[PDB]
DNA sequence: AGGTAGTCACAGCTGATTGCGCTG
DNA sequence: AGCGCAATCAGCTGTGACTACCT
């Protein structure tokens, strides 16, 4: 058991290549609210950017 | 890579205790240690 | 009392001015004394409160001492008596002794020598001069389980009893609650009941001057009684234990933590006692020099213990061991006897005095206060400041450099919680780097470096890196050996890694430069135990600690007691020619791939 | 056009800053823009709680003496 | 019995009160006590000395390789010997130092004996990166060093130092014949080994009268080679010894004055790149030969030029000063002001010179005895 | 909302198995 | 292919801190 273990993980090991997430905010089209204020909402994880567009 | 090497630097040598201390010195051996003493 | 600044202020305690500033000493009301190291008669006042009260930290200038009731009872054990006591502790006051202080040394040293426990026919006695005292504890009802066969009274001359032998250890803990401390005085001079031995020292094993006080405040009045000694590692303990077994003067017994051990206190024997090796036996079950009818017994702890069957040979060893006395049974590595069986192994034999040596007497889980009672009173803390002063110990350069986590390594580091984040900053790319530079700084000097590094999953990468000798530590017994050996005596090779093993008493050769990485979490006695390893600016020992972490609390934690024993932790933050010269890890991508290898433990 | 505060540390605190960001401990995504591998932006109206944060983690692995 | 076996010391017992407050007196009488921890006299040792005529043979075999002291044997050995050579030439005027290297079984005498320093710590810099090959002889060296000192004047001390590294000596003929040659002679050789005790090293050291040691390591080896630094003593008076010896003034030459005469140094003469045309240095007295540096002996008339500073700062040795009387100072009915510093005398303990009757004080008195070697009231 | 017994890492010891070497 | 020394695994324990569950 102890020979087998120590050898079945080192397969399982190698397979995992990525571990963090990727948080790229992929905001959807704008919302014109008064004030010529512009919003973004990312589609991901509901994001909220809001900014003044000159 | 030749820009990998000078970003590496740049982030290791730098990072908390050199944002700092350098703007203070640009604004202004019996207890050193041997390596800094050379 | 009074609180306007968040200080315990006792200017109207002691207002007693005669002179300015004669006497360099101050006392508190509860217990405290400052001494003045500045003064011209620094030397008689260190003499003074080391008899009579115990260190709690040793700066250059200002000494602080504490009053404890097992120190006065050490006190009051030398010739010293209550009233010299008071007066020279008046005598250099310079404030005045508050009226707490006079009635709580009354208190301590009068019932110091009321109650005594002796060993007799392999038979335990507590015996009083006092015959009240006797009857006042006899209500206790702990007390009479010790009493066997109704204690019909023992009528001798003086009233004694008899007390069990496997419950020593509790009436020793009831009777310092019980106000009548305990003494185990062995008054070895006039016996002719034990068959004192022909042991005697060589008289060529010469020993420094704080050796001297603390060997005759062992034997304050021509007796021998328990007591700790602490003394650095580098400095001279063993050959303290050898000259007390000589003076002594009858069977000893003497035990150690690992089986390396033994052979080492076998050496120092054969070195500075002169006794054949016909006497001179070891008990740990790897050669059996015939033990029965020794001498000199040299065994380890972890075997008078067992709680599981015994080989046939060492339990006619251990029954023929348990049913004679034993003259100064020396104990060594004494900070780890409170322990679950290590406790039991005093209480399995019979000894008349337990002398107790250590360099690092801290421990976690506040059970040393159980060793004043388990042995005795702490009898000699040598001062390191002024040990290494007079040049017979190292002046050791301590250094606490941190590195900063890198970013690649920090977000995981605070992404995962449950004890993966150990390897997260024992493996930081940077202190990697400014170990290799400072390995190399100190091998281009030829100076001897000790690594110790807990957390051998981290050294196995952190050596073969480096392609450098390590202990793993289950490796072999010869391995190591021969590594050892091979350490000291070339030039080719000489830094090693060492994997906690290195942390208790060895036989490591002289070394100059020690770098810890990932230590234990607050343990001040490996620290002390690894600093030890070192004094023998002579020599000088690094830290390296990762920013941000937990890593810097425990350091932190961790140097209290050396900072108490007088040492200064100086922080290097930059390392001078670090870019100077190649390093590993120097791009990000091999960096980036070592977050890789140190989570894929995945030890679930 | 976005207004708020810069922030500019090492790049240990933006990295933990930015944890902070997805792990949602402020209650809102308030982290806004990545400018800078040791600039970010963020909205001046919880300034506040982000010195709280930094100062807990900075006193959490010190050990005062007190 | 044992020492610490019978009662414990209670040194706090010294400090007593019969006034409540002495304690200020008694940390004044430690602080008096802690002064004058000396013996008045900085050596305490030989008082004098005799000249010297050392000659130091250095090992050159393939052993100087060895890597027991970093970085190998030779170059510490060389500069262990610059210090050596430094240091002996400061604590011996008229000394003089020879250097022999044996290699490849023979021996090579790569500095003639004299007292220029400069000389042989340059010669020691350039053998710095000789090559190590072959096996020293030191029946080859020690041939020579007795060649060179056999018509040396017998007043003089003969003695010869050897740094043997190497184990094995080849020796073209009997050496035994050639130590007791030596020890005839009268000539000392001390041997200071490297690696192992050498039993022909403990004979020659034995028989001449030397000493042979082994080094420990690097610091055991300039303990020994500063030991060496100590001359001899020296013998009441044996004969007329005397020497012819010059000292040149220092003349250098001002344009100012009419007789501003540029000279070469005849030391700087034998150089390759042009020798030091300066206005002036040290003229000899006996043939106005000019030279830079100092010893040197001069090489047209064989003066030895000396410098009298060097050789009058041994001057106090011969005469030291007398250790003054101490008395307290209610007894003293005289003036209370030090003769030296003018300083009241408040000290319960006050110095009089044993000649003139003069004041001093404690730190007067420590002056004197140990820096100043003279009596300021004995001179006037 | 707070505190103590499992639990993991790393080391030690002793008590047996058990596996390779064993002559000019 | 019988002995015997030596390498190896099991069981217990010390040190230190982390962590799940509930009155
Ligand atoms: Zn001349
Ligand atoms: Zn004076
Ligand atoms: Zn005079």
């Amino acid at each position: 058991d102890k020979k087998v273990k120590e050898l079945r993980r080192a397969v399982r090991s190698s397979v995992w290549k990525r571990e963090t997430i990727v948080h790229q905010h992929e905001y959807g089209p704008e919302e014109n609210l008064e004030d010529d204020m512009y919003r973004k909402t990312c589609t991901m994880c509901g994001h909220e950017l809001t900014y003044e567009k000159m | 890579g030749t820009s990998s090497q000078a970003e590496a630097a740049r982030i290791l040598a730098a990072s908390w205790p050199q944002n700092r201390e350098d703007e203070e010195k640009q604004k202004l051996a019996s207890h050193l240690f041997p390596f800094e003493k050379l | 009392k009074v609180d306007e600044y968040g200080a315990k202020d006792y200017r109207l305690q002691m207002p007693l001015k005669d002179d300015h500033t004669s006497r360099p000493l101050w006392v508190a009301p509860d217990g405290h004394i400052f001494l003045e190291a500045f003064s011209p008669v620094y030397k008689y006042a260190q003499d003074f409160l080391v008899a009579i009260a115990e260190p709690v930290c040793r700066p250059t200038h200002v000494h602080e001492y504490k009053l404890t009731a097992y120190s006065l009872y050490a006190a009051v054990s030398v010739g010293l008596q209550t009233s010299d006591i008071t007066e020279y502790l008046r005598k250099l006051s310079k404030t005045g002794v508050p009226d707490g202080i006079m009635q709580f040394i009354k208190l301590c040293t009068v019932s110091y020598g009321k109650v005594k426990l002796v060993l007799k026919h392999n038979r335990y006695f507590v015996e009083s001069c006092h015959p009240d005292v006797i009857q006042h504890l006899l209500q206790d009802p702990v007390i009479r389980e010790c009493r066997l066969r109704n204690s019909e009274g023992e009528a001798t001359e003086t009233v004694s009893f008899e007390v069990k032998q496997e419950m020593i250890e509790e009436l020793q803990k009831r009777c310092i609650h019980l106000e009548y401390p305990l003494l185990a005085e062995y008054d070895f001079r006039n016996d002719s009941v034990n068959p004192d031995i022909n042991i005697d020292l060589k008289p060529t094993a010469v020993l420094r001057p704080y050796q001297e006080k603390s060997l005759r405040k062992m034997f304050g009045n021509g007796r021998a009684r328990s007591g700790v000694i602490v003394l650095p590692c580098g400095a001279g303990k063993s050959l303290v234990g050898v000259t007390a077994a000589c003076t002594v003067r009858k069977r000893c017994l003497v035990l150690g933590n690992s089986a390396v051990s033994v052979e080492q206190w076998k050496a120092q024997f054969k070195m500075w006692s002169t006794i054949d090796d016909s006497q001179i036996c070891r008990f740990t079950s790897d050669a059996k020099d015939k033990p029965i009818g020794c001498s000199v017994a040299i065994s380890t702890y972890s075997m008078l213990g067992h709680t599981t069957k015994r080989s046939w040979e060492a339990e006619r060893v251990m029954e023929w061991l348990k049913t004679q006395e034993w003259g100064l049974m020396i104990l060594d590595e004494v900070h780890t006897i409170p322990a679950k069986m290590f406790r039991r192994v005093l209480t399995i034999v019979q000894a008349h005095c337990k002398l107790g040596l250590t360099a690092t007497l801290v421990r976690e889980d506040d059970k040393i206060v159980d060793l004043n009672f388990l042995i005795g009173p702490k009898l000699y803390e040598a001062n390191w400041m002024e040990l290494q002063n007079n040049g017979y110990i190292a002046k050791v350069q301590c250094a606490e450099v941190w590195c900063p986590m890198s970013p690649e390594f920090y977000r995981e580091y605070v992404a995962i919680k449950t004890k993966k984040r150990i390897l997260l900053y024992t493996m930081n790319p940077n202190k990697f780097r400014a170990c290799q530079f400072l390995i190399k700084f100190h091998e281009r000097r030829n100076d001897k470096i000790i690594v110790f590094a807990d957390n051998v999953f981290a050294l196995k990468e952190y050596a073969i890196r480096l392609n450098k000798p390590y202990i793993y530590g289950p490796t072999s017994q010869g391995e190591r050996m021969q590594i050892l050996q091979n350490f000291k005596h070339n030039p080719k090779i000489n830094t090693i890694f060492i994997s906690k093993v290195g942390d208790t008493s060895f036989d490591l050769p002289e070394a100059n430069v020690l770098i810890q990485i990932s230590s234990h979490g607050g343990s001040r006695r490996q620290e002390a135990q690894r600093l030890g390893r070192v004094l023998r600016y002579n020599a000088f020992f690094y830290s390296l600690v990762s920013q941000d972490t937990q890593e810097m609390a425990y350091s932190t934690k961790r140097q209290r007691f050396l900072v108490d024993q007088g040492y200064s932790f100086k922080v290097i933050t930059k390392l001078a020619g670090m870019e100077e010269e190649d390093l590993a890890f120097s791009t990000k991508e091999e960096q980036q791939q070592l977050l890789q290898k140190v989570l894929a433990a995945t030890d679930l | 056009v976005l207004k708020g505060v810069l922030i500019e540390c090492d790049p240990a605190m933006k990295q933990f800053l930015l944890y902070l960001d997805e792990s949602n401990a402020l209650g809102k995504k308030f982290i806004i823009q990545d400018i800078d591998d040791t600039h970010v932006f963020v909205i001046a109206e919880l300034v506040n709680v982000l010195q709280e944060r930094v100062g807990e983690l900075m006193d959490q692995n010190a050990f005062s003496l007190t | 019995t044992k020492r610490w076996e019978g009662g414990y010391e209670r040194t706090w017992e010294i400090l007593k009160e019969d006034e409540s407050g002495s304690l200020k007196a008694t940390i004044e009488d430690i602080l008096f006590k802690a002064k004058r921890k000396r013996v008045f006299e900085h050596h305490g040792q030989v008082r004098l000395g005799m000249m010297r005529h050392l000659y130091v043979v250095v090992d050159g075999s393939r052993t100087m390789e060895d890597q027991d002291l970093k970085p190998n044997r030779l170059t510490c050995t060389l500069k262990l010997l610059e210090y050596f050579v430094e240091e002996y030439f400061d604590q011996n005027p008229i000394s003089q130092i020879g250097i022999i290297v044996t290699k490849s079984k023979r021996a090579e005498k790569l500095t003639e004996l004299s007292g220029n320093p400069r000389k042989h710590i340059t010669s020691l810099k350039k053998a710095v990166d000789m090559t190590c090959h072959g096996e020293p002889s030191l029946y080859n060296s020690l041939s020579i060093a007795m060649q060179t000192l056999k018509h040396m004047p017998g007043h003089t001390s003969r003695e010869v130092l050897i740094i043997f590294s190497s184990l094995t000596t080849c020796d073209p003929s009997n050496i035994y014949d050639l130590i007791k040659t030596l020890k005839a002679a009268k000539i000392r050789v001390s041997v200071i080994g490297l690696s192992a005790e050498v039993r022909v090293c403990t004979v020659l050291a034995r028989e001449t009268g030397g000493t042979y040691h082994v080094i420990l390591d690097e610091s055991h080896y300039k303990e020994l080679l500063t030991h060496h630094v100590s001359p001899p003593p020296a013998s009441s008076s044996s004969e007329c010894s005397l020497i012819r010896m010059g000292f040149p003034q220092h003349t250098i030459a001002s344009l100012s004055d009419q007789d501003a005469k540029p000279s070469f140094s005849m030391a700087h003469l034998d150089g390759n790149t042009e020798p030091g045309l300066t206005l002036g240095g040290y003229f000899c007295p006996q043939c106005r030969a000019k030279y830079c540096e100092l010893p040197v002996e001069c090489k047209i008339c064989g003066l030895t030029l000396v410098s009298a500073p060097h050789l009058a700062r041994s001057y106090h040795h011969l005469f030291p000063l007398d250790a003054f009387q101490e008395i307290p100072l209610e007894e003293y009915n005289g003036e209370r002001f030090c003769y030296g510093c003018q300083g009241e005398l408040k000290d319960q303990h006050v110095y009089v010179c044993a000649v003139c009757q003069n004041v001093f004080c404690v730190d007067c008195d420590v002056f004197v005895h140990d820096s100043l070697h003279c009596c300021p009231g004995c001179i006037h």
